[PDB]
């Protein structure tokens, strides 16, 4: 029924996989620099820390980033003009976006080629502007889709500086997208250590803790007041119990499991709120409440949608099952004096 | 205003940062995959030492390989807008197809066997290699065909009441004439490539190690002179296959895209003048023609390069023959300069295969509905040229600076060699539940 609609829920489930993956990526990506700070206030040296925060997201990093490129392969396929309007009317979000990511992906895994101390510093600095700046232009790019772009007739998105960021709704978005990736990479870091790695985890959750819950609690109501359905406070109230729990459990410091659940349901909570209040429609119009693309003016055909159907409904389960069974192999534990020395060539930085 | 130069600059110079390193993954993945079947069937622990020095030289590129194509997925939307509202009705599959079905694959196995040298048992992890050798080749076929609908396209519609191209039946789009083609000899072109890297590495550090002499001198006779032979066989096959490969895509190329082949034989009756008075009253006016320098020197180039492999192949053979070990100092510079003749070759061939069409970016088919058609500049999206100037530099300086740090490391781990005398035992790969002292990779 409605093969469109059917697109549209698969849509989202990737954007929704992608976060959920990508969360605790980002999360360890911007505590990395603070796990090795708090290490130096101890004595100890840092790069061991370092190494043991970087490795909880070792094997599973690139399938996790996978889900952005399936996801815009998925626009593409199914809905190709907002593919085409979208990205051609985010041309600036989406350099900066894409010139970050290149240069996480390449320092994560050229970090340990060479034994200079200044040859860390550059990859330490590219890990954390790849993790910091995704994590707020994700949130600002569909805030701002919610919200709605000022699509002229047919095509053409052209916005300056008051429809990309305004103050309203927009940089609030980053933020709590910002402040909600770290408390779930926090968590998620909390859970796969054994020790003393662990407790410096604990204490940046129970910094982290209140702000996030603010940020998302205020973003959500603000959402759900000016764009958002009747079934949709269903939404906004599990998200709001799930970060109570999850700030209930953090601040006991021996669950470790229902508190990364809970930022779990969070994070779904969330996406699942900017889609339903949005459903209807892709990329509202603020011109005129007719020259918006829908899913009815705006999907492939029947043979197509059907093709991608048969597509999608073979290969997405399998996926799943053997994503969750790499993730079940390498999750014993990882403490911070089982890192292998530094097996590296010599010196001389580029 | 004058962004249509411009993003066609970005879009090359894109493509080709990108297939500089896409060819060594192709050709690399299976020969690595066998490297290690033929240690976990015989038990010779020299392979496992050429397993691990070439697993090495394999990730670094690999690294650099996801980094250049991750911005392909949305140069699409970002600068061809209007083409991708044409296409994209059957352009979108084949891509959302390889990114459900190749990139999950190769990604999350890949992992597997990166980190999982002493925790999986030795099947499991000769499978994960063997999975992304498959995985990378998987990907090819599925982009392949994705560009080869655009010239020569055969399953569609253009249903006019919508203005669009809609796709029509799916066997038709992955069985193309076209498509087969250009899969095999792009798959020949990465094996070629891969082989000469092995063979004229190996080539190197045997006429090296050789004169060192002390205790290094002997592991020519068991390490370097069996990867040699390897690596010129595999060449030689491959340059067979090439030229076949060649000729049957270059037979499908006159029948069905008269203006490339035109341009290819051009003279440094006409041909070239007669096709654009036939195309001018066809499709009404315009200029429909190459650049016809570009074009001439791509394929020359493209053929040429060839010459340097297959002698360098025959000449390895036969200084090699018995059991001899070659000392010639000639002899590594030769291995030397051939090394970087493949990649060459790769970048004329498709150099030549993309502005050979280039007034066209959906080529009209000679037997289809002849409405399946689009200029590249009806395509290009309306952007002003201060937006483009920005992510091509951007682009351009990231990507140059990549490149460069990437040739460093991997001149840098060649001539460190393999790592015989650094613990290159195989592993014991103890059982778990123990709380081993390192983990054997922890990035
Ligand atoms: C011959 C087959 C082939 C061709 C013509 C291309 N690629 Fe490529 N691409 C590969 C095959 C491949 C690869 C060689 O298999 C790579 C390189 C390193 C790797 O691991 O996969 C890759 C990597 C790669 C990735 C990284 C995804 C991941 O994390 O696994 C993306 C998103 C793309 N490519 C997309 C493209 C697009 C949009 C192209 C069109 C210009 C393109 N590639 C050219
Ligand atoms: C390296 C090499 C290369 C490669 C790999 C490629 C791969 C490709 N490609 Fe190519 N291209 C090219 C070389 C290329 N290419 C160039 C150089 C360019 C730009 C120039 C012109 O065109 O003029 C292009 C451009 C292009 C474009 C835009 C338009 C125009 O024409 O301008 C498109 C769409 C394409 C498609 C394609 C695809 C789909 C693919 C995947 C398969 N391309
Ligand atoms: C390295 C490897 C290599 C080499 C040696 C070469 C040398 C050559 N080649 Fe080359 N190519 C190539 C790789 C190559 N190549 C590529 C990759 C390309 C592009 C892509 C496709 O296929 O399209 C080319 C392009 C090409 C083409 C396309 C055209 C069209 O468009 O259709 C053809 C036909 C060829 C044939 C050839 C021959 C016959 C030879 C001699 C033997 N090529």
């Amino acid at each position: 029924m409605g093969l469109q609609e059917l697109w549209f829920i698969l849509l989202a489930v990737l954007f929704l996989g992608f976060f959920l993956l990508e969360g605790f990526d980002f999360g360890v990506g911007m505590l990395m620099s603070f796990f090795g700070r708090a290490a130096e206030k101890r004595g100890q040296d840092p790069e061991p820390y370092r190494r043991a925060a970087l490795n909880t997201i070792g094997p599973v990093w690139d399938g996790n980033e996978v889900w952005l490129i399936t996801a815009g392969g998925a626009m593409f396929a199914a809905f190709p003009e907002m593919y085409a309007s979208m990205f051609s009317g985010l041309y600036l979000a989406l350099l900066v976006i894409l010139c970050a990511m290149i240069l996480r992906i390449v320092a994560i895994e050229w970090r340990g080629k060479i034994d200079d101390p200044g040859w860390r510093r550059w990859a330490d600095t590219g890990i954390a502007v790849g993790s910091w700046v995704p994590a707020i232009l994700w949130g600002v790019a569909f805030a701002s889709l919610v919200r709605g772009l000022p699509v002229d007739a047919d095509k053409q998105i052209h916005l300056s500086f008051f429809g990309d960021l305004l103050n309203a709704y927009t940089l609030l978005g980053g933020l709590a997208t910002c402040a909600l990736f770290a408390f779930h990479g926090a968590v998620f870091v909390s859970l796969k250590t054994s020790g003393e790695i662990r407790t410096d985890a604990f204490g940046f959750a129970r910094l982290l803790a209140l702000p996030a819950t603010a940020l998302v609690a205020a973003f959500g109501v603000w959402t759900q007041v000016a764009h958002g359905t009747g079934w949709t406070w269903i939404v906004l109230a599990a998200a709001v119990i799930a970060q109570l729990v999850a700030v209930a459990q953090v601040f006991r410091g021996s669950g470790e499991g229902w508190a990364f659940g809970a930022t779990s349901v969070v994070v779904a909570a969330v996406v699942v709120l900017l889609f339903g209040s949005l459903f209807p429609d892709l990329i509202p119009s603020t011109l005129n409440p007719d020259w918006s693309l829908t899913i009815y003016n705006g999907s492939s055909s029947p043979y197509t949608l059907k093709i991608m159907t048969w597509a999608a409904l073979v290969f997405a389960p399998l996926v799943v099952v053997y994503q969750g069974w790499t993730y079940w192999v390498f999750s014993k534990r990882i403490s911070a004096d089982r890192i292998p020395a530094p097996i590296g060539l010599s010196r001389r930085s580029s | 205003m004058d962004a249509l130069d411009l993003s066609r600059w970005q879009f090359g110079i894109t493509t080709v940062y990108h297939f500089i390193f896409v060819p060594l993954t192709i050709g690399l993945a299976p020969l690595i995959a066998v490297m290690q079947t033929v240690w976990v069937a015989t038990g010779n622990d020299t392979w496992y030492r050429l397993t691990r020095f070439f697993g090495k030289l394999f990730l670094i590129n690999f690294a650099i390989g996801v980094a250049t194509g991750i911005v392909q997925e949305f140069q699409f939307g970002m600068n061809w807008s209007e083409y991708s509202r044409f296409v994209g009705d059957i352009f979108g599959a084949p891509l959302a197809m390889e990114g459900l079905a190749a990139f999950f694959f190769e990604s999350t196995f890949i992992g597997l066997w990166i980190f999982g040298w002493t925790r999986l048992p030795r099947w499991l992890h000769l499978a994960c290699i063997w999975i992304v050798a498959i995985a990378v080749n998987l990907s090819a076929f599925f982009i392949i065909s994705a560009n080869s609908f655009m010239q020569h396209p055969v399953g569609a519609r253009f249903n006019p009441e919508t203005g669009r191209a809609e796709l029509e039946s799916i066997f038709a789009l992955f069985t193309n004439n076209t498509a087969i083609a250009a899969f095999t000899h792009a798959v020949s072109g990465a094996f070629l490539t891969a082989g000469v890297f092995v063979a004229c590495v190996c080539a190197w550090w045997m006429v090296r190690s050789h004169r060192t002499g002390g205790e290094s001198a002997a592991d020519a006779a068991t390490m370097y002179r069996p990867a040699t032979i390897l690596g010129c066989w595999v060449t030689l096959v491959a340059a067979v296959a090439l030229f076949f490969t060649g000729d049957a895509q270059g037979k499908l190329m006159f029948e069905q895209q008269p203006m490339k082949m035109a341009s290819a034989e051009s003279l440094c009756l006409d041909g070239v003048v007669d096709l654009q008075r036939s195309y001018e009253e066809k499709f009404g006016p315009g200029d429909y023609r190459p650049n016809l320098f570009v074009t001439y020197w791509s394929f020359r180039a493209m053929i040429g390069f060839l010459a340097v492999p297959g002698l360098f192949a025959l000449a390895a053979l036969w200084l090699t023959r018995g059991g001899r070990i070659p000392d010639q100092r000639w002899f590594s510079w030769f291995a030397l300069l051939t090394i970087p003749t493949p990649f060459l070759a790769n970048s004329a061939g498709w150099v030549f295969t993309e502005m050979g069409r280039q007034p066209w970016v959906v080529v009209p088919n000679p037997t289809g509905d002849q409405d399946i058609r689009l200029t590249v500049a009806q395509g290009v999206s309306d952007h002003s040229v201060g937006l483009v100037v920005l992510s091509l530099v951007a682009f351009t300086l990231v990507y140059a600076v990549l490149a460069v740090i990437w040739f460093f490391l991997l001149r840098r781990y060649i001539v460190q060699g393999p790592s015989e005398h650094d613990s290159e035992p195989a592993a014991p790969r103890p059982p778990d539940a123990d709380d081993v002292a390192p983990l054997s990779f922890a990035y």
